[PDB]
């Protein structure tokens, strides 16, 4: 009886790395984000 | 004590055999999953040609 | 005081077991809590408390209330319960980042 | 969450909800706590065919609030609708109450009886008599006479 | 008390600043050159490198606490 | 017994005045049945459907006519059927499709704490199935996020209907959201992506926008610029609120408690 809090992760799995992502790098191009976070795709990287 | 019975008490179902029996300053840094260092040096090399 | 206590929690405990959340929230905001609570129905409390702000995005506080509970549950016994406490706060503490 | 209809508008639709909710009043009366106080703006409202039956609503729902001021308050607006079942034990926890707000009332008249005393409510004090009459009925005298000294009557 | 003692004396030097409407003495000079320097004397702004000075001494002490 | 609603209540309605046939109903229902729980009873199950029946037709129109203040009360009273501990039917025509048209509407309202506090009432039904209830969460969690071009995706994929009275409320809470990050201070952005991204190609929408919102205009040149920088570095107010600080370890450091 809590996997219905567990399906709100996802949001943390994207803060988590982007957080640590923003940290180690400096100027990394947008393109690259996707890749790393498995994205799936550029265009919405950078709103999140 | 008091015990509580109300909330079932999950099986223990360990390893008594003294597995790991040791006390460090263990962090979260222990358990990168990774496949060792060696292998990963080892096809380092043959990937890139040299 | 002394018995309202231990009929807080089970009347609090019958809206965990459904969903009913919505109206278990009401009952916390209005009804209060004895201090002398004998050390013992306070650990149920906090721990129903704990999961009804943590269904409600209220984490901040869902995590100070369990671990309050946890150092204030039983070791040597109720070992079954310290699991699903102990469940529940490392997802709430995950949440929260 | 029957509650939800009281805003249709609809005079004689609404108190039909009302009527349900004394039923229901305490085994879920969480919901209905401090986001519905619309009892009370239809206790005043002119509509009537209400303002004494929402009274004992308003002041049950306000009982286990703990504002035992404000549930003697409204209390009273169900005048004799309200603590006709004088047997139950409910009527005992505001009756107990009316006692204590009319000696914490009598008692500072006292100090400046030659006039301008404050209003006191005739119908909580018509409460404390019946009660006090309902004392001698049960021919109990000992307690009659405290509550005269108390009450400074 | 330092408060309460460097309040009254800043009223005593008020008290006197009121020979600006009415005159007691016709502007003793001195006093006054003395109160400049008093002006200019007073800390500098809280908004620049000091803050931070503040701030890595502040906290330090209380490391301690 | 006293239908009233048998007359052209399944044909569609442009906007017509059909409340007036509800109306005369749902009066005549607590006469004939109580809509209450009533745990009495508990053999009768024939009566609440036709209550029941009575209340889920309500949403169709309802939702159609624009009507925020009068949908909440006919969500709240529907809800208690599809929830009544009496024994009735598993599951009704339209399980699903309702309640998460509520769901739905909570989220539009910018209103997450109730959002989350009411999908325990669907057991497993979140993501592994119903349809219904699968997109209104996905939504949740896509909004919770900064990913907004799946928003639109699932704006054109709808389980239960157009439900267009809801995607214009998001509409609010979507544009305004997006203008504030972009707020940051950035730099110049011409009007070339901010025109062509989201669903326009090239409206008058973004010029209405930015004259209520700020982006000044200039030779194709819009600024963004945050310093928040003047107002930090200053103690002289932290310097009240860390002397109260103080005082107060004195304060429980000497006197007894």
């Amino acid at each position: 009886g809590t996997y219905t809090l567990i399906i709100r992760l996802r949001h943390n799995v994207i803060k988590t790395g982007v957080r640590m992502i923003s940290l180690s790098y400096s100027r990394i191009s947008l393109a690259d984000i996707a890749q790393k976070l498995q994205l799936d795709s550029p265009e919405d990287a950078e709103f999140i | 004590d008091d015990e509580f019975e109300e909330f079932p008490a999950e099986d223990w179902a360990g390893l008594d055999e003294d597995e790991d029996a040791h006390v460090w300053e263990d962090n979260w840094d222990d358990d990168n999953v990774e496949d060792d260092f060696s292998n990963q040096l080892r096809a380092e090399l043959e990937k890139h040609g040299y | 005081a002394d018995g309202q206590a231990t009929l807080l929690n089970l009347l609090l405990r019958n809206y965990l077991h459904y969903s009913l959340y919505d109206q278990a929230e009401k009952l916390v905001s209005k009804s209060v809590f004895p201090e002398q609570a004998n050390n013992n129905e306070w650990a149920r409390y906090l721990y129903y408390t704990g999961r009804i702000k943590a269904i409600q995005l209220e984490y901040s506080e869902a995590r100070r209330t369990m671990t309050n509970a946890l150092r204030k549950a039983p070791q040597h016994t109720a070992v079954g319960f310290k699991q699903t406490v102990h469940k529940l706060l490392i997802v709430v503490e995950l949440l929260l980042g | 969450g029957i509650i939800s209809l009281l805003d249709e508008d609809e005079p004689q639709l609404k108190e039909f909800a009302l009527h349900k909710l004394n039923a229901v009043v305490n085994d879920f009366w969480a919901e209905i706590s401090e986001s519905v106080d619309k009892i009370e703006v239809l206790y005043e409202d002119e509509g009537f065919r209400s303002r004494q039956f929402a009274a004992l609503v308003a002041s049950k729902v306000f009982y286990h609030l703990g504002a035992f001021e404000e549930s003697l308050n409204y209390a009273l607006g169900a005048g004799d609708l309200f603590n006709v079942n004088d047997n139950s034990e409910y009527v005992e926890t505001i009756i107990a109450k009316c006692i204590d707000h009319y000696t914490k009332q009598c008692v500072e008249n006292a100090d400046l009886p030659e006039g301008e005393k404050k209003p006191i409510d005739q119908r909580l004090e018509g409460i404390v008599n019946k009660m006090f009459q309902r004392c001698l009925d049960d021919h109990k005298y000992k307690q009659a006479i405290g509550i005269a000294l108390e009450t400074r009557r | 008390h330092g408060l309460k003692g460097l309040n009254s004396k800043l009223l005593d030097i008020r008290s006197y600043l009121e020979k600006v409407a009415t005159g007691k003495l016709p502007i003793n000079h001195q006093i006054i050159y003395q109160l400049q320097d008093v002006f200019n004397l007073l800390p500098d702004v809280s908004l620049q490198e000091f803050v931070k000075a503040f701030y890595l001494k502040t906290n330090d002490q209380m490391v301690v606490v | 017994m006293y239908e009233q609603l048998k007359g052209e209540w399944n044909r569609k309605s442009p906007n017509l005045s059909k409340c007036g046939e509800e109306l005369g109903r749902l009066k005549l229902v607590l006469l004939e049945l109580n809509f209450l729980p009533t745990t009495g009873t508990k053999l009768t199950k024939q009566q609440l459907i036709l209550a029941r029946d009575i209340l889920e037709i309500g949403a169709q129109w309802s939702i159609l006519r624009k009507d925020i203040p009068s949908f909440e009360r006919y969500m709240a009273q529907l809800k208690c059927y599809y929830f009544d501990y009496k024994e009735q039917l598993p599951e009704s025509a339209y399980m699903h499709q309702l309640l998460g048209l509520n769901l739905l509407f909570l989220l539009s309202q910018n209103r997450v704490a109730e959002f989350h506090t009411e999908l325990e009432r669907l057991p497993a039904k979140d993501i592994q199935t119903n349809v219904y209830i699968k997109h209104p969460v996905s939504l949740e969690q896509y909004l919770m996020e900064g990913s907004y071009n799946k928003v639109f995706l699932a704006k054109g994929n709808i389980p239960a209907e157009s439900y267009t009275f809801f995607i214009d409320i998001l509409l609010d809470t979507i544009r305004d959201e997006i203008a504030g990050c972009i707020e940051k201070a950035y730099e110049k952005i011409l009007f070339t992506e901010a025109t062509r991204i989201l669903f326009f190609n090239t409206p008058k929408k973004m010029t209405d926008y930015a004259k209520k919102r700020g982006w000044v205009l200039g030779p194709n040149n819009y600024y963004s610029f945050a310093s928040q920088q003047q107002k930090p570095e200053d103690t002289t107010i932290p310097s009240t609120e860390l002397a109260k600080q103080v005082i107060e370890y004195a304060r429980q450091l000497e006197m007894i408690v």
